[PDB]
């Protein structure tokens, strides 16, 4: 969260209208975090400013809700198939 | 800086607040053809406006008392969340502007600071707000969030609440089901941080108690037609009459409407305290479906002069309140001049019946009251300390003129004071309180015709396991009209001349009856096996006993 | 000379996802770069300016992405932002030469 | 024939021998079938004779 608050400095200043440094780079997209718990906390803040986020390791199914996580994308499958595969493995060996 | 409409007053010490004045946001689809803009809140919440007035009443009562915090002034800054994460996050970013400025080293140079915030209602909103508020060590006292995930102090460093968590409610529901001798139930939970851990705790307890669960489904406020129809099909394909629901009114209303339109009757509902008194579900049009519900209620408190303060609201006198204009317009269905008729302005608020002043007990308003007094008493403790007796490194005292948020949090951690009801208020090491529970029943008023909540028992948390539940069965109407306990077992009891059987692919709660072989007998009302006959004895023809 | 997981590996599995994540954004920006007038995804077929691009435009282009990676396969996100992928099953053995 | 153990899930059970005039010809069978009208079970109640 501390690192993310510096990603959205200009947009946050514009939104709150508080307005100094006169030179703040704007981040177009963010390569998301590893853990699912961290990814949700980061996405809650990034989705305010519609900044896209592409995660590479997070695979929780709670992040597939587009009513809460508007700008979240993944390059890894979720865990429903993994749980089904574990059940299939257990059934295969009787 | 921040949202447009708000309640604000100036003072030496400023408090923040977050209340759900609206039930939700507009159900709009997001396409990015143009730049996105602010979403609008749709449904008004009259009960949530009364919760806001409790904070203002408590602050004004403190500011007029010379015995508590003398020569100081308390202000407030209250925003509306519409039970949505984004609005609360915007308000929180408004709260922590000064600390964040130095944290990022990124003008104004003179902004008011917030030392404490009165928390939110929902558990997910509270979690999202706490994640950001704990960065700068700003204490947060919640009045309605009861999720057990918020007791983890490794993650939520400055969270406190004035409501008990949700372990005891799950245990009490299991105790009630065990008390009424049922072993075949279903479960429905809301898909959030409030319903899932509670329903998981209920699942564990029941298994320990040898109770079989037939189905378990999840719902949401923004569910579509397909999911609702699937859940309805799952319910009506089952033979379990008792259904345990962990959820709130906004998250439960669509399913209840769909069940009502299909005329599905004969079900027994167990209600958690979130919707056990909700006016969205307690409608006279739904009584043939939800009548006879058994639910949980919190303890009630007394505020000596709250109603008189409530009755004095006006859109032209409440300068510091920005929600009073919309409150008036929604109450009287008129438009205030800068096609609804123009509001005259001299209209009594007692004529129109709304949840604003149509209440019997104060349960969450008392929690808001206590949340304000906790901060007030921590500040007083900071104010009345002597050198050498402080809680800091060398017994030093913080300055009341230059107080900081983390010092207030430290003094809140050690708080111990008595309230207007003569009881003591202390937070444990997890920042949690303990409280009793009340058990209510849904009846029908004979004259008015509305729905009446009737108390039929209580749950005692300070007792020992097995002696916490009290139920008075003679006060219970099982569907609004019945006086007999329903039957909610999977199968009938095997008689004394038979034994139990196994049905393949089914749980242990469902069985068949098989007679005993010649030369064997049983004398129980549920026998796993037919016992043999002693030597030189033979079984009777009915196999009831040996001869 | 020192054995660390930095260069002690046999396959690239999670480090290959960061490579693809970067190329996804790069290809979205490229698709922004070559928008002919009248064929945009915004109002009235207009396109966005690459010299003054914004985040929500890049998000809109990411939602409609369909390109090919260096291995010849197609990459595209579903309506939930997820992907589909094969799994592999492994077993833990012991190396006789080293342990 | 499978037998119920009280307070335990369905995956754990016990075996009981079939009666004199009934038989069981499978594995993990939850009941004993009766022989036909003019048939009687043999010593091991695994078939009718
Ligand atoms: C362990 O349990 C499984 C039952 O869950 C047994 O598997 C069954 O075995 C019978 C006889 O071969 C088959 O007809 C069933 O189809 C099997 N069930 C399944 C799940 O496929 C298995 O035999 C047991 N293993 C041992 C060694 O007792
Ligand atoms: C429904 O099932 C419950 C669960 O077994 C039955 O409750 C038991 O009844 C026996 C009979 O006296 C008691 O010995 C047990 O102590 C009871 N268990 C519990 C947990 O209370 C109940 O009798 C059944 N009801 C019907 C109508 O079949
Ligand atoms: C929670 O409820 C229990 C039961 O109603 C309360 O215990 C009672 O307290 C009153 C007040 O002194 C006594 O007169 C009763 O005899 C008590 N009943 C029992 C069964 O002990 C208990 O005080 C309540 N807890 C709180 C914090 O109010
Ligand atoms: N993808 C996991 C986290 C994870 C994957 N690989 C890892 C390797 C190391 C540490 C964490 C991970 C998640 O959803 O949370
Ligand atoms: N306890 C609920 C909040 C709540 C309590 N009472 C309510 C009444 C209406 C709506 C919400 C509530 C939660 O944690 O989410
Ligand atoms: C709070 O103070 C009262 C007396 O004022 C005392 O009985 C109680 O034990 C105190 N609380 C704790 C947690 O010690
Ligand atoms: C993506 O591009 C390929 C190749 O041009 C095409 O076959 C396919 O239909 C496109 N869409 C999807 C969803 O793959
Ligand atoms: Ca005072
Ligand atoms: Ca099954
Ligand atoms: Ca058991």
């Amino acid at each position: 969260l501390e690192a993310t608050l510096s990603f959205v400095a200009q947009n946050k200043i514009d939104s709150l209208n508080l307005d100094c440094s006169e030179h703040i780079p704007s981040t177009i997209a963010v390569v998301g975090a590893t853990g699912s718990g961290v990814s949700t906390a980061v996405a809650n803040l990034l989705g305010l400013f519609y900044i896209p986020q592409v995660s590479y390791a997070s695979s929780s199914r709670l992040l597939s809700n587009k009513n809460q996580f508007k700008s979240f994308l993944r390059t890894i499958p979720n865990d429903e198939h993994q749980a089904t595969a574990m059940a299939d493995i257990i059934e295969y060996f009787r | 800086y921040g949202p447009d409409q708000r309640a604000q007053k100036k003072g030496d010490i400023i408090l923040g607040g977050l209340f759900p004045i609206h039930f939700g946001v507009a159900a709009k689809d997001q396409d990015l053809k143009s730049r996105p803009e602010s979403v609008e809140c749709i449904r008004y919440n009259f009960r949530g406006f009364r919760w806001l007035q409790a904070m203002i009443f408590a602050i004004e009562e403190i500011n007029s008392s010379p015995a508590l915090l003398p020569n100081l002034t308390l202000g407030y800054r209250i925003f509306d969340t519409c039970n949505t994460v984004s609005k609360a996050l915007e308000a929180t970013l408004s709260f922590v502007a000064q600390n964040k400025i130095d944290s990022l080293n990124l003008c104004s140079e003179h902004i008011p600071s917030t030392i404490a915030v009165v928390g939110a209602t929902g558990s997910g909103v509270s979690t999202a707000v706490a994640n950001l508020l704990g960065l700068f060590y700003i204490p947060q006292v919640s009045y309605a969030s009861s999720s057990r995930l918020l007791s983890n102090k490794n993650q939520f460093k400055s969270f406190l609440r004035t409501i008990p968590n949700d372990e005891h409610q799950a245990t009490a529901m299991a105790d009630i089901i065990e008390y009424f001798r049922w072993n075949w139930v279903g479960t429905i939970a809301a898909d959030d941080d409030y319903g899932r851990p509670g329903i998981e705790k209920f699942r564990e307890e029941a298994e320990e108690r040898d109770i079989c669960i037939d189905f378990s489904e999840l719902i949401s406020q923004y569910s579509d037609e397909e999911e609702i129809q699937h859940v309805v099909e799952v319910i009506q394909n089952s033979t379990a009459k008792v259904i345990v629901v962990f959820s709130s009114g906004p998250d439960l209303e669509p399913l209840i409407k769909e069940i009502v339109r299909r005329n599905i009757t004969g079900k027994i509902w167990l209600a958690s305290e979130a919707w056990a008194s909700s006016s969205l579900i307690a409608m006279p049009q739904y009584f043939h479906v939800v009548g006879g519900t058994i639910g949980f209620a919190l303890k009630a408190g007394q505020i000596p002069g709250f109603r008189e303060f409530l009755k004095k609201v006006h859109p032209r006198k409440s300068v510091h309140n920005g929600f009073a204009k919309e409150f008036w317009e929604e109450t009287f269905n008129c438009h205030l001049q800068e096609f609804r008729p123009l509001c005259t302005g001299d209209e009594n608020i007692s004529s129109v019946e709304t949840p604003y002043i149509d209440y019997t007990h104060l349960r969450i308003s008392y929690n808001v009251y206590l949340a304000v007094y906790s901060i007030a008493h921590a500040l007083q403790d900071i104010y009345t300390c002597l050198p050498g007796r402080g809680l800091f490194t060398n017994g030093s005292c913080a300055d009341i003129k230059k107080v900081e948020a983390w010092q207030v949090l430290k003094h809140l951690r050690h708080l111990n004071f008595t309230n207007n009801m003569g009881e003591q208020v202390t937070f444990d090491e997890c920042g949690d309180l303990v409280g009793n529970y009340s058990i209510i029943n849904w009846h029908l008023s004979p004259e008015d015709g509305s729905i009446v909540f009737k108390e039929v028992g209580y749950y005692n948390v300070y007792a020992k396991k097995g002696e916490r539940l009290f139920i008075n069965e003679e006060k219970i109407l099982w569907s609004g009209f019945s006086r007999e306990v329903p039957f909610s077992n999977c199968s009938r009891d095997c008689l004394a001349g038979t034994r139990k059987g196994i049905i393949e692919g089914e749980p242990t709660c469902c069985f068949e009856c098989v007679e005993c072989p010649d030369g064997e007998y049983s004398d129980e009302t549920d026998a796993s096996a037919c016992n043999k006959c002693p030597d030189d004895f033979w079984s009777n023809e009915n196999h009831t006993s040996c001869i």
